[PDB]
């Protein structure tokens, strides 16, 4: 058997490899980016939205995050879901993106996704898995995205329910707001320190 | 064959969080330990990559920026195999890496060190793995580049990487580093890792028979992923 | 003092005139034994070059040539003594230094290699000792270089140099490597030297507490020439 | 007690580093060269010219000459001369020559060196050392110039008597030829082979 | 795939062309050195044999020249497999054997040694390698056969063996002996190759699970070509 | 990686298993030769003869000779080949002889080879590649035999130019003769001495 | 020679500042790192003392304080040199020294340890380095010293010293020990020192050709202080 | 080349031997001391005064802590000082002092420093470099004091703009006040916890 290569920090560069146009380099035609969103893409809008903070409340601006996400009807356009259910043929269900080098602000565009099967029968609220990369971090930290707007389904979902310390749980739901008809959801990271962020091994 | 989940990922093979060595993780690292679960749909899965949208220069980093004339520095051409831990290749998996010039200069907004920018050469490539889990790109050999940790902290010549393929959980983004180069030995970075054979699985090494004579040297580079396990009784995934 | 002749040059820290492992040496090399002499003044003096006709940039590689900006590369400092081999200081000899760019290529009409061209580096430099025998230049690291011996031949990274020092009997060509290069190991043109240890004496060692924050690494190399014996009784030499 | 740092080809490129001219290089103001009379310099002027040719007879063009010589009265402008003698303050004592890339031919412009002291109250015969580098030789090959018409000071050195082999001694004299007024020594140097050179171990 | 050039041939992994103690040498090797060249179609490509052609009998030289009954000597089947220097099979290979009798004696005009010949036995046999590589053949094993090289020298027990492959330069003629035979050690022909573990390459081991009861004993044997390297650039071979 | 199985000599019984006939052994009903001549085969027959001499310019008498080549069009008969140009079907395109035990006289029939690609868009001129193997031969020597009717193709051949000294090219070249309306090419090698033949390392 | 930066100081060599088995480490380190610079001319700079203030007796321990007799305890000398780390000696380096008596009591406010105070024994002085770098100072050993980090916790005998230099950069306290005393190795604050072999560059050594008949012994002790580089090309200091 | 001493904690009892007054022990004529002041020394006299508290916020009243500086025009009372001014000769630029006992309170009688050449022709805005040794500290910790009323030199300043975390800045700014016609600035050093004051490795 094999061991794992070991992780190493992404470094403050990560964009040249990862997003060439936020260093202005253009040397491919089709660029990965933060709009999963096609125009016949299936579910409702949502803006993702939030900052990533340090141990001394600052936001990281060299900081590079991911997600993963099911389409409107919880199916994952990925051969290993074996659900059985058609999924949408228009959604990747993966965007990156990179926080703003003077405000730290990042961003995506993307779908509100639907419910997913949990282990053993049963069903995980609406959520996005998130990972981020930076400078200072030795190996990408995973967290997931639920909404305030799904208590219901939130306050049954096996793993926000498997974290003991109920008073963490709250730092893993976005807030939902609606700036100009657009659905707009608050999530910000606080990689260390009071309120600090759950992080998963998954 | 029916898959159950990723085998466990054993931290004791990567570095920790906190490393004080390293000086930007102090701020940078939690302080609770992460959260175990046991995985789902969400952590098995991972999105697809069409081979359609690559160009046909995005694994050549020494014409894919081309303008006037070719890169200056040392033509080599890196190539190996992804597997998972179980030794199974790693199919159509996404492969990108980023890199300085010979200079050990990083063409990035943030970058002010004087080592000369080549105006022939990104930096960047990508590629997917073949059937047999088989990537190769070509490139200009990075020079080791300054930076401050400690005031005089020098990285060792590097490529990174980062490697998506079939599972969010194998998920992973690192560097590798070139046989023989003695800054390898004193590079905070590389002494995050704990033990001394995970740091030699980030070393390329010299593939003499490989080189292409009058052209380019060669380096081999081999990168395992976490495995699946599969499942013979009870399935409870879903 | 009254100094006699120069001690004998050993040859067996040499490499031999015929080694048919470097090809070029089968038909450039004399097939009687070099014929052994005792010293006469003829051996033991030298020329004198004055520092007057240096310029200020004769030991800086880095902007020697530069034009329009400055050359691609790896930032580099050379340094070390040169002494006689009974230890003594070797001062005010002329050391000339010559190697190819970053890319492997030499700034000579012979020279046809793919690797770039700089506009900005030219590859030469010169400097005298001091009086501590102490020499210091800077450069941008060479890049290893593809050749004609065997068709898929690599030279390891080097600086060629020369020495012209108190006698003539001194006169000295060799090539420094870099302390980790792999390719020291293959390289024919190395292994024409018999020992080890004389193989050794040809590599550069990292220095890494002279190294230059944010700006260039520095490499030891020391030098050592034949050294003459002091005469107390019968002074034959005239 | 140290070793000698051991040699190495000069290889191909030699011109680069010791003749940066001869490779159009121009980097330095002062360039040593194959012209070693100055205006003042005492002496009869000589021009020594030949070829290096290899084992099968053909020219090297790239190989590097230097020689070093005494002044007209047989002084070296070293401060190792302990001759008591004043030497002529307008001579190097050396020069720097490449054989050129097409024909092969070297030369140099030099004066006809005085009789030197040898060992023990011998006086040697008038000579140059020189020295060849190129790729392929492994190490600098040290050789003199003797002159065909000093034939009573030859037959009397005492290093030319030190070659038992009485029938190379002759592969050291250079002829005298006389090109319009100027005075031509022609010295060839064969590496190997029939009449191959004497080479010495100095 | 796209092929490029077999990967050159290291010339320190065989025996020189000089080589003083094998006396036949000094006036059979070349003065010059080899000229190294690029490859072109010329030495990538090489000749098919069909199977067609092939008698039942071609790899069984027990019974391929009996003529009034069997030979006299040991049973032995000799099996292996030919593979590149990269580890792939080589396919449809054109191997070709010969070797003495059991007294040492050669079925050859040239040849009068007092080992008694062997009217029921040749001493050739041939065969093609299998998608696979592998090879079988069935002898006598030879007797060890004395020479004038120094006056009193033997040949270890051997046989000679020659493969025509998928490229010229491929081509290669070699010997192998057996396992444990005390010869191999003082044989100056085997010493003519520089190192301990190439001389050892051309041993065969005895395989004992694979003898055949109440009637032979089988020796492996495996052989390795050069290889070609894969092109993912620039193509020059034509 | 594995290392190449190292070469030894053929030494002096290699016809035995090559050319078994030469040695008076009836084994084999297909018999391999040096005739590659078939009926209906393209090209122009010629006939390739010569002698191998050793260092004592005496012939050997016990060296086995093979050629490889292309058919008339420069294609060769072989799956490597990657001209997408059909290949005469009668051609096996190489061949082996043994020199005459008395003689040492060695001969082939076969095709003038036409011109095949070089690297880079260049074309080689017409050659026949040929290898030795015999007693006191450790490796087997490779060298190429060229035709003295095509100098111009010659000139801008990439391997004759490939090797700097131009006086050594003459040896790769054959004499064209005419033997009642036969062409024949001559083509004597010298293993050693003086007009040593050139061999590569390929 | 102009005179560049100091080299970097090399952590690894030092104790880090949160060191949990010296307790009172735990509230008195910043959980932040440190912030490197680059040096300027505040951090190559540093006071000047003149030997003119010094008393005749402040290197003196054993008679600076004594009043009516003599202190009790073993009389022993103490010297050695100071260089920096290239080797080169520290020139006029004011160095104080402190310690307890030779019960392990301290003259100090806040010492209530029950070894006896000596009333002709002050424990403190300074002297000022010669042009070799040599001090010399003559002294009473001193006694273990019980103390609270764990409830039975025991110093080995050791003299604080302090070092002010030719830069700030340069500035040091630090402790050294008598050869063969066993409480090193249990002391938790020598064993805040990561390496073994920094832990023995502590260990004052017996010197015995030095010991003076019938009078007192003595030990040898050398002290290595951070060296500045020299500059050869671009003067960026100011 | 030799590895540097490595440094140990100054311990509880750093008076005996740095200020064997505080310590009540008379052996020493002249006393160094934290009055950098002499009679015609040159400047604006000020007090520097604060506390040095540790990570319960408690202060040390233990603590030893020196400064050194430059005259009022900016040149370093030392040999390394490069800037071919002349310095104010009555001037020693470095003091040593130590928490009262009592309160933890400590303080300097010296001048406001003038400011110093930074690198590469920069200008470093006025301040004072400063170390604290104590028991529990390892290695000595050095800091620098600038001062409020220099808000234009200090936005300018090389060291302070190297600091990422700008917020952090502001700990290494000294307080300006005036008690009776006297300048004081107060700079509290907190080693660890909120509002942390930087450390540097210099
Ligand atoms: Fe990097
Ligand atoms: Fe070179
Ligand atoms: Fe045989
Ligand atoms: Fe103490």
């Amino acid at each position: 058997e094999l061991k794992e290569t070991p992780s190493q920090t992404g470094g403050p560069y990560v964009h040249i490899g990862l997003l060439p146009k936020q260093a202005n380099i253009e040397v491919f035609e089709h660029n990965l980016d933060n709009n999963l969103v096609q125009d016949n893409t299936q579910g409702q809008r949502i803006r993702l939205e939030g900052q990533v903070f340090d141990g001394l409340g600052l936001p990281l601006r060299d900081v590079l995050i991911e997600i993963w996400q099911a389409d409107t009807n919880g199916v994952y356009p990925s051969q290993a879901d074996t659900q059985g259910k058609q999924v949408d043929p228009n959604f990747l269900g993966w965007g990156r993106t990179g926080a703003d080098f003077g405000t730290g602000f990042w961003s995506f565009n993307t779908i509100k996704p639907g419910a997913v099967p949990g282990r053993k029968g049963s069903t995980q609220a609406p959520h996005i898995s998130l990972i981020i990369f930076a400078r200072g971090i030795n190996i990408g930290l995973h967290t997931r995205v639920y909404f305030d707007d799904e208590a219901e389904a939130n306050a049954k979902d096996p793993v926000l329910n498997s974290i003991e310390w109920a008073t963490r749980r709250q730092t893993l739901v976005a807030k939902r707001e609606e700036r100009d008809g657009e659905v707009v959801y608050r999530f910000d990271i606080r990689i260390q320190g009071e309120n600090e962020t759950v992080f998963f091994d998954i | 064959i029916i898959w159950g989940a990723y085998a466990q990922r054993n931290t004791e093979d990567h570095p920790p969080a906190y490393a004080p060595g390293y000086k930007t993780s102090v701020l940078r690292s939690p302080k609770n330990a992460l959260i175990s679960i046991a995985e789902t749909l969400s952590e098995v899965t991972a999105p697809h990559f069409s081979a359609d949208k690559f160009g046909p220069k995005d694994n050549d980093l020494i014409l894919n920026y081309a303008k006037d004339g070719l890169p200056i520095g040392e033509r080599v051409i890196v190539h190996g195999y992804v597997r998972d831990q179980f030794g199974r290749p790693v199919k159509n998996a996404l492969v990108e890496v980023w890199q300085a010039n010979a200079s050990g200069r990083y063409r990035h907004p943030n970058d002010q060190y004087i080592g000369a920018m080549d105006p022939n050469f990104g930096g960047c490539g990508r590629m997917l793995t073949d059937d047999n889990g088989y990537y190769v790109f070509r490139t200009i050999k990075p020079g080791p580049y300054p930076w401050r940790n400690r005031i005089n902290e020098w990285r060792p010549a590097h490529i990174h990487f980062s490697l998506i393929a079939d599972g969010w959980a194998q998920r992973l983004i690192s560097q590798f580093y070139f046989e023989g180069d003695t800054l390898i030995d004193s590079c905070p970075i590389l002494k995050t890792i704990p033990s001394e054979q995970q740091r030699r699985a980030l070393i390329a090494l010299e593939d003499k028979s490989n080189f292409i004579e009058a052209d380019s040297r060669c380096y081999r580079f081999d990168i395992t992923l976490r495995g699946r396990r599969a499942t013979y009784f009870e399935n409870d995934l879903t």
